[PDB]
């Protein structure tokens, strides 16, 4: 099932961008989603899961408080705000799909193609 | 930085057994839950390659072979042709409130 | 909330909820010691301190008479109390596997003085060994000092009303463990204490916002656990506790229900019911069935289904409860010769299709009766009345606000003729029903 997103581009550091992924499944609400970052010649790293209908997300530490997560399932689409930048946090940016398997504990898959996006000056 | 730590230093001759050690602590891995590997081939997006430590999902050859074991997941690969030239990760679950991966690792084909 | 009432075939449906299934169970095992009171023996003649001595020797004697076991289609039918059935097999498994003289010498060892000292079983299990010694703290700093050649009428009374308040503790759980034979119903205010819960809590292992579902909604957590007995070793009492495991949260489910439709034609009846009431919800793109209603229970604008005796389905199922007049899938159906009376009761409101026989109307606790009903399959809500009462029977309306929407449709019933209708059946597709229908006239 493939998926799509857009937002980013050259960047300056510290205003607020809008990131809006427009994934197209079978049925939307019932999948958890997840953000994932790739820093340029390093490893990956996790940025932020939302469950299904807006009230139980969580961030990475680092990114706590600055990063905004949210997602409308009328209109099958999934928004993240990102605001307070610095420098380090230029990445490619991946929407995850949340397939569940017996328990709590959840694997990405089905990755979107990633939206690039350049903080330093 | 990652708390996940593997070796990225494996390369070979294509054909025979190669090892990946992937080790954290009780927090990490413990016995309550599993680890989860990816691999990512460059020029295009990265996908899952083994869940649930042994799970093969459709598209993937049975040359693919993986364990988790006290603290400590191991991945073997064998009949290497070429293709087969990627990045691989490991997630995890740790209890600090994140989603931690690994720190990735290389693995070429001379 | 949404509520739809679909009219063509007498139902209705309510979505709009929010999903926590039941999937995991964590073994945990709690062990209390109470140390060498076997050899402590009251001979001063009768004393406060003695009768209570008394009490908890006679409470761990009679504890080790209890020592485990036997103390050492039609959808609903099928699943019917199948959850508990299965929450108990499994309960009494992990208690067959923990139930091993190395594994409780080990597990010993391995608890000492650390509280939660985690570990593992023959084949593998997280356990959550933790100790509780309040009461060997208390016998070893002051009972034993306090005890000398057995006079227990010590002029002391404070210790032997705190020696009433710590073996309460004890006296309680044996007296759930010998009122339910070892299988305790439920979990009461004293085996879980609230730090012991959430330290339970935060050690299962599952993601973040299923540790804080489990967090700000612990009682009924603990309504739904229980506690079996394992055993006394050395001085030692262990047991174990089943603690739910919900891992999958935040999707939509919904709530079906039917009353029979019978189309009526000169003293000819024609009643048909759908079969297929109860709880759907979505998971990983799959749909899980749950028609019994014991097993999953509504809580705030949440619900709580258990997934052990749910059932898998497809999608096409939802396509039967907006186009059941065209739809592909043939999801089942009931038919009859005479009305039922039998009421529905959705969430947030009501429906009555009672026939001729009976009365019916509806009531206001502020003004008195409303209106009466007309008869056929009628729908009420909430905000319109309070009670509806049929005969002498009254059913009262909960007020749980929401938005409704009502499907305007011609009964499938009066699509049928009742002189042609077939036999009674239990549990067939409304297909198979049309094509009888075509059989017994052809």
């Amino acid at each position: 099932v493939q998926l799509v997103e857009s937002g980013g581009g050259l960047v300056k550091p510290g205003e607020s961008l809008r990131l809006s992924c427009a994934v197209s499944g079978s049925m939307f609400s019932s999948y958890v989603m997840h953000w994932v970052r790739q820093a340029p010649g390093k490893g990956l790293d996790w940025v932020s899961s939302i469950t299904g209908g807006g009230n139980y997300i969580s961030y990475a530490d680092s990114v706590k408080g600055r990063f905004i997560i949210s997602r409308d399932n009328g209109r099958n689409s999934l928004s993240l705000q990102m605001s307070s930048l610095r420098v380090d946090d230029t990445a490619v940016y991946y929407c995850v799909r949340g397939l569940s398997g017996v328990m709590g504990v959840t694997w990405f898959d089905s990755w979107g193609q990633g939206t690039l996006v350049t903080v330093s000056s | 930085q990652s708390v996940l730590t593997q070796p990225p230093s494996v390369s070979g001759a294509p054909g025979q057994r190669v090892t990946i050690s992937c080790t954290g602590s009780s927090s990490n891995i413990g016995a309550g839950f599993d680890v989860h590997w990816y691999q990512h081939l460059p020029g295009k997006a990265p996908k899952v390659i083994i869940y649930e430590n042994s799970h093969r999902p459709s598209g993937v050859p049975d040359r693919f072979f993986g364990s988790k074991s006290g603290t400590s997941a191991s991945l073997s690969i064998s009949g290497l042709q070429p293709e087969d030239e990627a990045d691989y990760y490991c997630q995890s679950y740790d209890r600090g409130l994140d989603w931690v991966f690994g720190g990735g690792t290389k693995l070429t084909v001379l | 909330l949404k509520e739809s009432y679909l009219e063509e075939s007498c139902s209705t449906i309510t979505e709009g909820y929010l999903s926590v299934l039941r999937t995991g169970w964590y073994t945990n095992v709690f062990t209390l010691e109470v140390g060498d009171v076997e050899n402590l023996t009251c001979a001063d003649g009768p004393s406060l301190i003695k009768t209570e001595l008394d009490l908890t020797k006679s409470a761990l004697r009679e504890l080790r008479t209890v020592s485990a076991d036997q103390l050492a289609f039609v959808l609903g039918a099928i699943a019917l109390g199948v959850a508990t059935a299965a929450a108990v097999t499994a309960g009494v498994a992990i208690a067959k596997t923990i139930r091993l003289e190395s594994e409780v010498t080990a597990i010993k060892n391995a608890l000492k003085k650390t509280n939660e000292a985690v570990s593992t079983l023959g084949n593998g299990v997280r356990v959550l060994a933790t100790a509780v010694r309040e009461l060997k703290d208390f016998v070893s700093k002051n009972l034993t000092r306090a005890i000398n050649k057995n006079k227990c009428d010590i002029p002391d009374l404070k210790m032997a009303v705190s020696f009433s308040q710590f073996n309460r503790r004890f006296l309680n759980v044996v007296r759930q463990f010998s009122d339910n034979a070892g299988i305790t119903p439920a979990i009461s205010l004293d085996l879980m204490t609230d730090a012991e819960l959430a330290r339970a809590v935060s050690n299962m292992p599952t993601s973040a916002g299923q540790i804080k579902l489990m967090l700000e909604n612990r009682a009924m957590v603990r309504r739904k656990g229980f506690g079996i007995l394992i055993g006394v070793y050395g001085s030692s009492v262990i047991y174990m506790v089943q603690l739910p495991i919900f891992g999958v949260i935040d999707t939509p489910c919904w709530i079906v229900k039917a009353a029979p439709s019978c189309s009526e034609k000169k003293g000819n009846y024609a009643c048909l019911l759908r079969e297929d009431q109860g709880w759907y919800c979505q998971n990983a793109g799959s749909t899980v069935y749950y028609p019994n209603e014991k097993d999953c229970e509504t809580r705030g604008d949440h619900v709580f289904c258990d997934t052990a005796a749910g059932i898998n389905v497809a999608e096409q199922s939802k396509e039967c409860n907006i186009n059941i007049s065209t739809t592909n899938y043939p999801c089942k159906v009931s038919t009859g010769r005479h009305p039922i009376s039998m009421v529905a009761l959705s969430p947030l409101g009501a429906l009555v299709a009672c026939y001729k026989g009976v009365s019916c109307s509806i009531g206001s606790n502020r003004v008195g009766i409303i209106k009466q009903l007309n008869k056929g399959c009628s729908y009420i809500t909430n905000q319109d009345a309070d009670t509806v009462t049929i005969d002498n029977t009254v059913y009262q309306l909960s007020k749980v606000e929401g938005e409704q929407h009502v499907i305007k449709g011609r009964p499938v019933s009066s699509s049928f003729d009742p002189v042609k209708f077939p036999e009674d059946q239990f549990n067939v597709a409304l297909d198979q029903v049309f094509e009888s229908i075509e059989n017994s006239q052809a």
